[PDB]
């Protein structure tokens, strides 16, 4: 509940909706710039530091064997904390294609506070999921092993039903649950009858043996359901086993942003309530060993713009710090392209 | 320059164009049906648009030619002996080389290896030169060499940027005096 | 000549009124003779049929965004675009 306005550098224009903020050891990094990578920064990933509410998008370099990657506009990202690394799946390259690669991003070396990433390309073998965006991925541990759960999002029509009067129409992918092994690149689908409708832009929390799926949009009936789901996974020495459950007391949100304010307690901020109604309230969720609860916190102060605008976007910075953006008026005294804001909860 | 919107609109047209390159259109032409087969050449692009959608570095690069692969420090020594070796599929596989990075080397020599290709090209275009913007560019270039030769730089170089506005003024004043050519900022054809 | 569709009516009605016999046709028989020259009027067929392209023969002006979804949850768009299909443009441009 601490809002602040942020001044920007000169290359403000490299922020589009759907970036990703990779957080390494307190340092914050920007991914998903607008347009293909220029010659000011040939990699397309930015060092993103903010001092005195003034931020500086500095370049970053790669390793000797890294895989130079396209700027994805809506991927799924997860924090695989086993060295620390990030996992990027899917997304939407600026030629409006969709990718189906796994990008593994870690730090090679950091000298003189100047980082040097590396990123490798892992391609799944087996029951590979179809390329999509807006989905979610989460790494979960059990019995000394780790698997990446993946719940699907929306995508294009398959390559036989695409007509070029409706070439750019999207439909939700089939609501299975994919399980991914990273060390060998394996995939496994799981069909389960408790998940019926397609879901996109939902929120996914991962507490140490189970993943909670909350909110989301469903394109089959253009409704935003309120029902959350709990997914329990265990991999034995044999084949892994997945279970779902519908728990009561959820909420209806889509494209919300959720971060970790304390140990085992998360907070979620404004996505969208209805197709015209933004969500100004915020909700704190309290985790546990087996039980959670969702309560509403004290609905913080908004400025004239964030009360008055039509859309927003943003993500979290890592230390409980939400980055947000606002379009801003065009019919004005030549107002800027975007306004930016920082929310703190400490 | 809004690259995502431009690809979002021009993608179905390239889908239809790539469809109708292996087909025959049968259609009546005055009674009896006739059969048509098409050959597409995409040529009418200016230098900025042909540099963007074919996936090159921008026009102020170290790499100048959309048709060949020589730097501008290689042009001024061998002026006329070049060839034409920038196709479309070659640029597509060079982007694939840039994305994969299979030889495990840094950006400063990977960019030299792929000859400045740093995006995915998405329109099949043929390499050619224009005719309009070429003539306007040559016009402005030796107009600038006229303004240079007034100030006699071959005797002594590097006068500062206060002689030059006087050189411009004496040039267009003299040429308006003789030819009645009004001084125009944006040069036309 | 870049007349409007309301000034043509002026010229037509007073030419017909002054010289009695009409020389310019009315607006409706003009628009009925417009539909021959646009795309989306003639039968045609491809051999082999086109992959990913519809097989109908009678579509004229489509939305150029190609069903690109504009919901608040997705990437924002505000452009307007129109287009023909490519094949049905070449058919009328040949005939
Ligand atoms: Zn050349």
């Amino acid at each position: 509940m601490s809002l602040q306005m942020v001044t920007v550098g000169h290359n403000i224009a490299l922020i589009q909706p759907g970036f990703s903020l990779m957080n390494f050891d307190g340092q914050v990094f920007f991914f998903g710039q607008k347009g293909w990578p220029k010659r000011s920064c040939p990699t397309g990933v930015f060092h993103f530091d903010i001092k005195q509410n003034h931020l500086k998008l500095k370049p970053a370099i790669f390793s000797k064997d890294s895989c130079y990657l396209p700027p994805l506009r809506y991927p799924a990202t997860c924090s695989y904390k086993g060295k620390h690394q990030y996992i990027i799946h899917g997304g939407k390259t600026p030629n409006n294609e969709l990718s189906d690669k796994i990008y593994i991003m870690s730090v090679a070396c950091k000298n003189n506070k100047k980082v040097t990433f590396r990123c490798t390309e892992k391609d799944l073998v087996g029951d590979v999921p179809e390329p999509r965006y807006g989905h979610s991925i989460d790494v979960v541990y059990s019995r000394g092993k780790s698997m990446g759960v993946l719940f699907g999002g929306r995508s294009y029509m398959p390559s036989t039903q695409r007509t070029t009067e409706k070439w750019n129409s999207v439909a939700d992918c089939l609501p299975h649950v994919f399980l991914i092994d990273f060390e060998f690149g394996c995939a496994t689908s799981y069909i389960l009858p408790e998940l019926q409708d397609g879901l996109s832009f939902h929120v996914s929390i991962a507490r140490n043996d189970t993943v909670y799926i909350l909110g989301g949009h469903s394109l089959a009936s253009n409704i935003r359901p309120a029902n959350l789901y709990r997914i329990r996974v265990d991999l034995p020495l044999g084949t892994p086993a997945v279970n779902c459950t519908v728990l009561p007391g959820g909420i209806s949100v889509s494209s919300a942003i959720l971060t970790q304010t304390n140990n085992d307690e998360f907070v979620i901020v404004g996505g969208y309530q209805l197709e015209n109604q933004k969500r100004m309230v915020c909700s704190l969720v309290s985790l546990g060993d087996n039980t959670i609860e969702i309560s509403e916190m004290e609905t913080p102060d908004w400025t004239s713009d964030i009360k008055h605008s039509k859309i927003w976007f943003g993500s979290n910075m890592g230390n409980g710090t939400i980055f947000l953006g606002i379009p801003g008026d065009n019919k004005q005294a030549m107002s800027e392209a975007f306004y930016f804001y920082t929310l703190r909860c400490s | 320059s809004d690259h995502e919107t431009l690809t979002a609109i021009l993608s179905p047209l390239i889908a239809e164009r790539e469809a109708m390159k292996s087909s025959e259109l049968t259609l009546e032409m005055g009674g009896i049906p006739r059969t048509f087969k098409f050959i597409f050449r995409g040529t009418g692009y200016d230098e900025k648009l042909v540099r963007e959608v074919e996936g090159l570095e921008a026009s102020g690069s170290v790499y100048i030619c959309t048709l060949c692969d020589t730097t501008r420090l290689e042009a001024s020594q061998n002026l006329v002996f070049h060839s034409i070796t920038r196709s479309h599929a070659e640029n597509l596989q060079r982007y694939e080389v840039w994305r994969s990075n299979p030889y495990h080397e840094s950006v400063e020599e990977l960019r030299d290896r792929v000859k400045g290709v740093s995006a995915k090209p998405f329109i099949e275009t043929v390499p050619s030169i224009d005719a309009l913007h070429c003539d306007i560019g040559n016009a402005a270039e030796f107009y600038k060499i006229f303004q240079l030769e007034i100030g006699e730089v071959y005797k002594h170089p590097n006068a500062s940027k206060e002689e030059r506005k006087r050189w411009q003024a004496t040039l267009d004043k003299h040429l308006r005096k003789r030819m009645n050519l009004k001084p125009i900022m944006r040069m036309n054809g | 000549t870049f007349l409007s569709c309301s000034q043509y009516h002026k010229m037509y009605r007073t030419v017909k009124a002054i010289t009695g016999r009409q020389i310019f046709q009315p607006l409706h028989a003009l628009r009925n003779a417009e539909k021959v020259l646009l795309p989306g009027y003639h039968p045609f067929e491809w051999q082999p049929p086109l992959k990913n392209v519809s097989s109908r023969t009678d579509v004229g002006i489509i939305d150029g965004l190609s069903g690109l979804a504009s919901s608040v949850d997705e990437y924002p768009v505000d452009t307007i675009a129109k287009r023909f299909r490519y094949d049905s443009a070449l058919v009328s441009a040949l005939m």
